[PDB]
């Protein structure tokens, strides 16, 4: 999971 | 104060991650999560231009009105430049090996900074065919936000999820100083107070706080606690005595930049607030913010 994806 | 808020233009779209005002045309540049960028005439309500740039998010987007360009930074690692009169792409280069969070444009010099998840800020010179002139290394997580001191753009501040602000000098590899913000969820945004009467910087964090910083004393002037989820941005308006903050709580708040008391809470109705622009000349004190469900352009009374 990418941190700060949105 | 009397703020006399007017809804100039509202547009529904994909999630807006970047937003910027043209300084002499009634245009706003929006940079969308779908990989689309849009130029809107917010006075006429007519779309001037839209370009599918990639399929990944394009988080950062500025004008370079002096070159009639737009510059955009995407999760595909690339900075792309387009002439907005023709649509011609000017350059398209891999700027970082990771996501590009923010772009700032030097006011007088042909210099662009990019902030990225690769933990660095990179300086590009478009009068040297977009050559990498410097890599600012030292930050320990994602550089979320890059901002030139508008009083001295020989210096810029970088907002980072390592929970520090670093202030650098162009041509110097080590920071002038590091602000340990105590915003333990990281720093999403950093801006400068643009007028000469205070040496102030502002930060926003996932920790629901906004913090006022004196770059002379390196201390926290004030903490502004008025959001119920992630604070995406906090900026000083360039004419009115206000701060505008925006949150994933879907609200824009206007604070008194002297007393730090709330003037107005704006429930704009487009869900999560991601980005902010202020009109560079302060034409109609115009502000705009990018949201999950589009953007809104607002005019503020004197």
């Amino acid at each position: 999971l990418k941190i700060k994806k949105p | 104060m009397k703020l006399d808020i007017k809804k100039t233009f509202s547009n529904r779209s994909d999630r807006v991650k970047g937003i910027d005002f043209h300084p002499t045309e009634p245009w706003v540049l929006t940079t969308l999560y779908s990989g689309r960028v849009e130029l809107w005439n917010y006075e006429t309500q007519v779309e001037v231009r839209s370009i599918q740039v990639t399929e990944t998010p394009v988080r950062a987007g500025k004008f370079i009105a002096r070159k009639n360009w737009i510059i955009v930074g995407s999760d595909d690692f690339r900075i792309r430049v387009f002439n907005y009169n023709t649509g011609e792409k000017v350059v398209d280069f891999e700027a970082h090996p990771d996501y590009i969070r923010s772009i700032a444009v030097h006011p007088t010099k042909p210099y662009v900074l990019s902030g990225s998840d690769d933990l660095t800020v990179k300086l590009w010179n478009w009068e040297n065919n977009w050559a990498l002139e410097q890599t600012f290394e030292g930050h320990e997580h994602f550089v979320m936000c890059v901002a030139f001191n508008p009083k001295d753009p020989s210096t810029f501040a970088s907002g980072c999820l390592d929970r520090t602000v670093k202030v650098w000098s162009l041509g110097q590899s080590t920071p002038n100083f590091t602000l340990t913000t105590g915003q333990e969820r990281g720093v999403n945004y950093v801006d400068y107070y643009p007028l000469p009467d205070k040496p102030y910087m502002i930060t926003a964090s996932d920790d629901l706080t906004i913090k006022i910083w004196d770059y002379q004393t390196k201390s926290c002037v004030a903490t502004l606690e008025g959001h119920m989820s992630n604070v995406s941005f906090a900026v000083f308006h360039p004419t009115l005595p206000i701060i505008i903050s925006g949150s994933e709580d879907g609200t824009l708040k206007i604070w008194n930049s002297s007393t730090y008391k709330v003037e107005k809470t704006l429930n704009v109705g487009l869900e999560r607030s991601w980005c902010i622009a202020t009109h560079p000349t302060g034409r109609k004190n115009y502000i705009a913010s990018g949201f999950d469900n589009g953007f809104t352009v607002l005019s503020l009374g004197n």
